[PDB]
């Protein structure tokens, strides 16, 4: 029963329809239409060009289009040396990759006159790298500047995740410049392209592969938030792996993990009757909002317990240790935070996920720390 | 205090601007503009040949004269002068004072590979020795024969970059020298403010008069007003779920039920039961974590009822309503 | 505070020292015992009470009384009665309740 | 008229009753005639088809029909 | 490898293992599991399936330390060399520089040196080139976060080349941190896995307990009387009682649930027992014996007691007079944090406003080591001396500036305790 679901794991989009249209005059070898091509993430967008290109190689006149990926750079020189790799060949490669002018050079052909587009893969790496008008934009500017005679051109074909990058562009690049205007987007695929892919990557198909409209059941309650379903798949196929461990099952069994302490196990983490009263100690302490030391909580906490003696005041070493019991379960977090006499030192602020209302419900259940509410 | 703001006002999208900002900048006062520059063509020959007695020639005056510089020196002077003194025209080294990202060790390295490299002048190269290779230059150019190589242009002299005092200093000892002229041009009201009388002993510099009330079409694009957030987050609601309009539809209309401040918004709870009564919001996190969103993209507010209002205007929010969430 | 009145004075320690001396002496007894003082200071405090409306083998006994229910309940009735026929006073589990809290069972 | 029927079920969802997003279809008909609203239940297939129209409008399903997901 | 040779040595002169002895050495840390045994699988399965199909996938764990995420995925791997993979222990913590995982990564594929820009140019080329298998753990990942997200987006971009042949383990420290951290590009790539480890529970605490106790409970000893020795003239035995290892696991699953924290209070424990019955016969180092409920009740105690109690009424007496002027400045203002020179101002006066008093005696030396030739000092004997002593101590703390006069005091410990302490 293994190898049925062994092979379960791993043109063919409804986008690449748009893309040719958009790459209108590469199989004329003319420069093709202006391409930008953003999208929110996730959504597929990065194998999607590299699903095109590689049906482009694979389809494919001489035959030498580079892609290479903008993530270690932080600088505009080396992609220029990466086009150079597709030559197999030697020359002087510092200057000419360095200066916008030095890239004019590079770009006459030697075998047959086949024209060259470069695609620019993560771009937003150098968008949302160093200061934008001085450097990062400047390079925004810089290759996209197409004014060059022949058609030989290098068309861009780059890439981002959020999309603000278009008013960043400058008045004089707004004006119908280069690779601009289209802006072809990608809005998330809410069940009715990505599913239907999953269908034909189904095309190898068990008997119990599971009731399919529970798989569409899957895909309609995924949709609030998420891009991937194939990685919203690797969750099924994590469930399906319990349907093989026990020889949206699985996101109703992760959303309890997140869900709870507030409504229900808050008494699940303060058995000790002393960890309620010590829960109630630190907000009262919030009415100072302040750096909530483990001090001034223990100042606020011996000086009700000697008028309320609901207990004896206990250690500050005790209280060290009770107010861990705290943060295990995921209540309070603790932070080194900031105080600047000496050195950068580190007094303790805690912060509480807990509200006055999920409060009021689980004391007047208890009149004990009624006296100090 | 009522008073009219920015925000009050019909706004203009980005296409919209500048086509009819290029309509107006090149049919205005078209007639008159040429009409200018036909006058003061005249003056052409004056120019020339003050500028053999090494002067460094300067153009204040409103408006921006990046065109007529090009016109001046490209076009009119740099062969007139090759053609006077008997080949290849005299070497044009323009500097874009309005781009900012000029320094003082890149376009010198530039200049001495301009000028000429007779010496081993990289031997000097060592460590501040700009000032230190430049002074053997000038010494030397002291007893050469007595003619114009180059001559340079910078646009926007008081620009963000060349302002810079260390970078000041290092033009004023290249006009002392005779071989090259200096043809720049400044904007600001406070320029003479930027030279004392040690400079301007080595700047020998002359006053010129342009206003041709020109637009300054490429010295407008760095600059930037609130022109160039209510027009930041108008974008991105264009590419997002489906869900997330709905969900910011139910909180901008009672967030615009009562300028949109702070107490228009809305307490978390009952919002979390209102998109909880349209089967939109299974829960807290459900509804907070596309709420962050919404927060990483800074186009919500929260404040202390527990409020989370919108930072847009009164008048922002209907038209966010009947544009792009209808 | 809002519902306190007075504070504790010398005189209320002897009064307290003369009703276990009284309790003494309605149990005939030569000596005072521990059994007269918890029930004075039980006294004492249950007369203001009603504005409201040796560890070890304790705690083996606590968990004996778990191994039927597994109840941490707060005020006892029916764990105590399981003290009194073996020899310790309810002083002592008084201070078994408070001492263990720290541990948190 | 359909805004106020689901709008109980919203509120009857926001209690645990159903305990996931799965529910009987006995939970259904113990949450139309046992609640408040009465003879506006519609006929064994029109509120059966209403039900379809919430699924259409995508905010809750029906499946493996002793229950539904 | 090359050293372990040489870090041998050769007299060992007949180390006396007594009856404690023993226990530690199978109380170390190192030698199926109960706690986790599921979740194994669940690691197991996610990776049994990439494993012998050749694909590249990502594990996301969480969880406090102190769970086995450190041991399980150990497990998971060991067993797998008996059924085609390198395992690499890429700890975040264990790299310097938060680059130099990726000189490792390109050192283990063939053996080479190189940069960290060049391997991972190397690495980028093999992650989309090669025709067809590497197991890595990218271990405690608050290190390699830290600087500006650069690395973190690489380690996860290589798992979506459906070429490349690598299969990543990520073990946090929270299951946050892709999402208080990273990006959502990031949290795009990172799945919807995560699986979470929770604490441990008291009675699985019991039972990790004796598998480490599994030959050796209620065992017998062969031991001679003389030297103290035990070997596994009488044949002793010795008991561990099992509600004292209860009350160890109460409290531990309580506050922690560590599994280390569980072990080494048993392990502490165990030594106070050692050196009482060393005491009692004094067999040095050259009926039936058990380990009391009232040793680990000691020693759970001595993870939490202090002694800043007991070091303030040991310390000098100006050390006292100097806390007890400090806290009639934050009653008189209310301002928790005084001037220097107001303290300086208060201690000339805490002496005059009591009496003529052994105040007198304390006054002449407060001022003058005797030697009524040189006097009339200023500020008092010492003052910078205990100014940096509590400085140093951590009770006190004080902002820098050279004047000596208007440098603010903080302190640093809690202010009640201050002066519950100064009462003694
Ligand atoms: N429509 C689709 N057709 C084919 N494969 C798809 C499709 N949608 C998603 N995938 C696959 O699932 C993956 C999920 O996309 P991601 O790579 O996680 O996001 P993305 O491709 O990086 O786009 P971003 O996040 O904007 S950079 C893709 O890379 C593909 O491998
Ligand atoms: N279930 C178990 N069975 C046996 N030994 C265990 C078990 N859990 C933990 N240990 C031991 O306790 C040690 C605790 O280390 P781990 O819990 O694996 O590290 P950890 O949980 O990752 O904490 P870190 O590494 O600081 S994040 C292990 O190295 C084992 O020696």
């Amino acid at each position: 029963k293994a190898l049925l679901q062994k092979s379960s794991e791993l043109a063919r989009t409804a986008e690449y329809e748009q893309v040719m249209n958009f790459l209108a005059k590469a199989i004329s070898e003319h420069r093709s239409d202006s391409l930008y091509i953003t999208g929110p993430p996730g959504t597929g967008k990065t194998a999607q060009l590299d699903m095109i290109i590689r049906q482009k190689f694979q389809s494919l006149e001489s035959v030498a289009v580079t892609s290479i990926n903008c993530i270690s750079l932080g600088e505009p020189s080396s992609i220029f040396q990466k086009i150079f790799d597709s030559f197999q060949d030697l020359n002087g490669p510092t200057l000419q990759i360095k200066n916008m002018q030095h890239l004019q050079k590079f770009l006459e052909p030697y075998h047959k006159k086949t024209t060259f587009v470069v695609v620019l893969d993560e771009m937003d790496r150098l968008l949302h790298a160093n200061t934008s008008e001085t450097q990062s934009v400047r390079t925004i500017l810089e290759l996209f500047l197409l004014a060059k005679l022949p058609t030989v051109s290098f068309v861009l074909i780059g890439m981002a995740n959020s999309l603000d990058m278009k008013d960043r562009f400058l008045s004089r690049l707004n004006l119908d410049r280069g690779l601009l205007p289209q802006t072809i987007v990608f809005q998330p695929y809410t069940a009715e392209q990505m599913y239907e892919i999953v269908i034909q990557k189904m095309s190898s198909l068990p008997t119990i592969i599971f009731q399919p409209m529970a798989i569409k059941f899957a895909a309609k309650k995924c949709a609030g938030n998420t891009g991937d379903l194939r990685k919203l798949f690797d969750v099924l196929r994590g469930s399906i792996e319990i349907y093989e461990l026990e020889k949206l099952n699985y996101i109703a069994k992760v959303f309890s993990k997140f869900v709870n302490n507030n409504s229900t196990r808050t008494r699940i983490a303060k058995l000790n009757i002393q960890q309620k009263l010590i829960l109630c100690t630190i907000i009262q302490s919030l009415k100072l909002n302040s750096d909530a030391t483990i001090d001034e909580s223990f100042d606020h906490y011996i000086k009700a317990i000697t008028k309320t003696d609901t207990l004896a005041p206990l250690q500050r070493n005790e209280f060290l240790e009770i107010c861990t019991i705290l943060e295990t379960c995921g209540l309070v977090s603790i932070k080194k935070t900031k105080c600047k006499g000496k050195t950068k030192r580190f007094v303790d602020k805690i912060d509480v996920d807990l509200d006055m209302r999920e409060f009021y419900d689980e004391m007047t259940k208890i009149s004990i720390l009624k006296p100090f509410l | 205090k009522s008073r009219h703001t920015m925000s009050m006002a019909p706004d203009v999208t980005r296409e919209e601007f500048s086509l009819v900002s290029n309509f107006f900048n090149e049919n205005f006062q078209k007639r008159p503009r040429q009409k200018l520059f036909e006058i003061q063509k005249k003056m052409f020959p004056q120019y020339w040949f003050e500028l053999t007695q090494g002067f460094s020639l300067l153009f204040y005056g409103v408006g921006s004269k990046r065109n007529f510089l090009e016109e001046f020196a490209i076009d009119y002077l740099s062969p007139k002068i090759a053609y006077s003194q008997l080949v290849n025209s005299i070497p044009c080294l323009i500097l874009n004072g309005y781009n900012p990202s000029c320094n003082y060790r890149d376009v010198f390295k530039e200049i001495t590979d301009l000028l000429v490299p007779a010496e081993l002048t990289r031997s000097e190269t060592k460590g501040n020795h700009v000032i230190l290779q430049i002074q053997k230059m000038i010494d030397f150019y002291k007893n050469q024969p007595l003619d114009i190589k180059l001559i340079l242009v910078v646009h926007n002299l008081d620009g963000p970059s060349i302002r810079k005092n260390t970078f000041q200093t290092m033009l004023s000892f290249l006009s002392v020298i005779r071989q090259i002229a200096i043809v720049a041009s400044t904007d600001h009201i406070y320029a003479p403010l930027l030279w004392d009388n040690m400079k301007a002993q080595n700047y020998n510099f002359v006053f010129h008069d342009i206003s041709n009330f020109e637009p300054s079409t490429v010295e407008s694009t760095f600059q930037d007003v609130m022109k160039m957030g209510a027009e930041g987050a108008k974008y991105v609601l264009q590419s997002l779920t489906v869900n997330s309009k709905k969900m910011y539809k139910l909180l901008i209309e009672t967030q615009m039920q009562n300028r949109g401040t702070q107490r228009t918004g809305v307490e978390l709870k009952l919002f979390n039961h209102l998109c909880a009564a349209d089967f939109i919001a299974s829960n807290e996190i459900a509804l907070r974590s596309m709420l962050r969103e919404f927060i990483e993209h800074k186009m919500a507010n929260i404040t202390k009822m527990e409020i989370i209002w919108v930072p847009y205007t009164y008048a922002e929010l209907e038209k966010l309503l009947k544009t792009v969430l209808n | 505070s809002k519902f306190s009145f007075g504070q504790a004075t010398p005189r209320t320690l002897l009064g307290i020292i003369r009703l276990s001396q009284a309790l003494a002496k309605l149990r005939l007894a030569d000596m005072v015992d521990i059994d007269d003082v918890e029930e004075a200071l039980r006294l004492v405090r249950v007369s203001k009470e009603s504005l409201y409306q040796p560890t070890t083998k304790i705690f083996t006994i606590i968990k004996k009384m778990l191994q039927e229910t597994g109840k941490n309940t707060l005020s006892y009735e029916n764990i105590v009665k399981t003290v009194r026929l073996r020899g310790f006073t309810m002083l002592q589990l008084s201070n078994c309740i408070q001492e263990y809290s720290y541990l948190n069972v | 008229r359909l805004s106020l029927i689901s709008g109980i079920i919203a509120r009857l969802m926001q209690t645990e009753i159903f305990e996931e997003e799965s529910y009987p279809v006995a939970s259904l008909f113990e949450r139309i005639n046992e609640e408040l609203p009465e003879e506006e239940k519609f006929s064994a297939q029109e509120y059966l088809a209403g039900l379809k129209i919430m699924s259409d409008r995508n905010n809750l399903m029906v499946a493996d029909d002793k229950v539904w997901r | 490898s090359r050293f372990e040779n040489k870090l041998k040595t050769t007299q060992k002169h007949q180390i006396v293992e007594t009856i404690f002895s023993k226990v530690k050495k199978q109380l170390n840390s190192s030698y199926y599991l109960p706690a986790r045994e599921n979740e194994f699988a669940s690691i197991y399965l996610s990776a049994y399936s990439a494993i012998e199909s050749d694909s590249a996938t990502t594990i996301y764990v969480a969880g406090t330390p102190g769970v086995g995420k450190t041991l399980t995925v150990r497990e998971v791997v060991k067993e797998l060399l008996s059924s085609d993979f390198l395992y690499v222990e890429i700890n975040g913590l264990k790299m310097v520089k938060p680059t130099d995982c990726y000189e490792t990564l390109w050192n283990k594929v063939s053996g080479e040196r190189l940069t960290w820009a060049a391997s991972m140019e190397s690495l980028e080329f093999y992650f989309k080139r090669v025709p067809k298998t590497i197991v890595v753990l990218l271990d405690e990942l608050d290190a390699m976060v830290t600087k500006s997200q650069d690395i973190m987006y690489n380690f996860f971009n290589w798992t979506t080349y459906e070429n490349a042949k690598l299969i990543v383990i990520a073990v946090a420290n929270t299951m946050d941190l892709p999402e208080r951290q990273l990006g959502n590009k990031i949290t795009s790539r990172i799945g919807f896995t995560r699986i979470m480890f929770t604490g441990y529970t008291h009675e699985e605490l019991k039972n990790i307990i004796d598998l480490r106790l599994k030959g050796l409970n209620d065992s017998f000893f062969y031991v001679d009387t003389k030297t103290g020795n035990a070997i596994l003239v009488r044949k002793v035995r010795l008991r561990m009682s099992a509600d004292a290892i209860e009350i160890a696991s109460r409290k531990v699953a309580s506050v922690s649930g560590d599994a280390r924290r569980a072990l080494k209070v048993c392990k502490r424990a165990a030594e106070i027992a050692e050196k009482h019955y060393m005491a009692k016969h004094g067999y040095g180092y050259d009926g039936v014996q058990t380990v009391h409920i009232t040793h680990v009740m000691k020693a759970l105690n001595e993870t939490l007691n202090s002694h800043v109690i007991t070091f303030m009424t040991r310390l000098s007496f100006t050390a006292k007079l100097f806390i007890y002027a400090l806290l009639n400045l934050m009653k008189k203002n209310g301002s928790q944090e005084q001037e220097l020179g107001d303290i300086v101002d208060e201690i000339k006066l805490l002496i005059e406003v009591n009496g003529s008093n052994f105040v007198m005696e304390i006054a002449k030396t407060l001022f003058q080591q005797g030697s009524d030739n040189i006097s009339e000092q200023l500020r008092i004997i010492s003052w910078d001396f205990v100014l940096n002593q509590l400085l140093d101590a951590g009770i006190l703390f004080k902002q820098t500036m050279k004047n000596d006069r208007i440098c603010c005091v903080k302190l640093n410990i809690s202010v009640e305790e201050a002066k519950r302490a100064m009462n003694e």
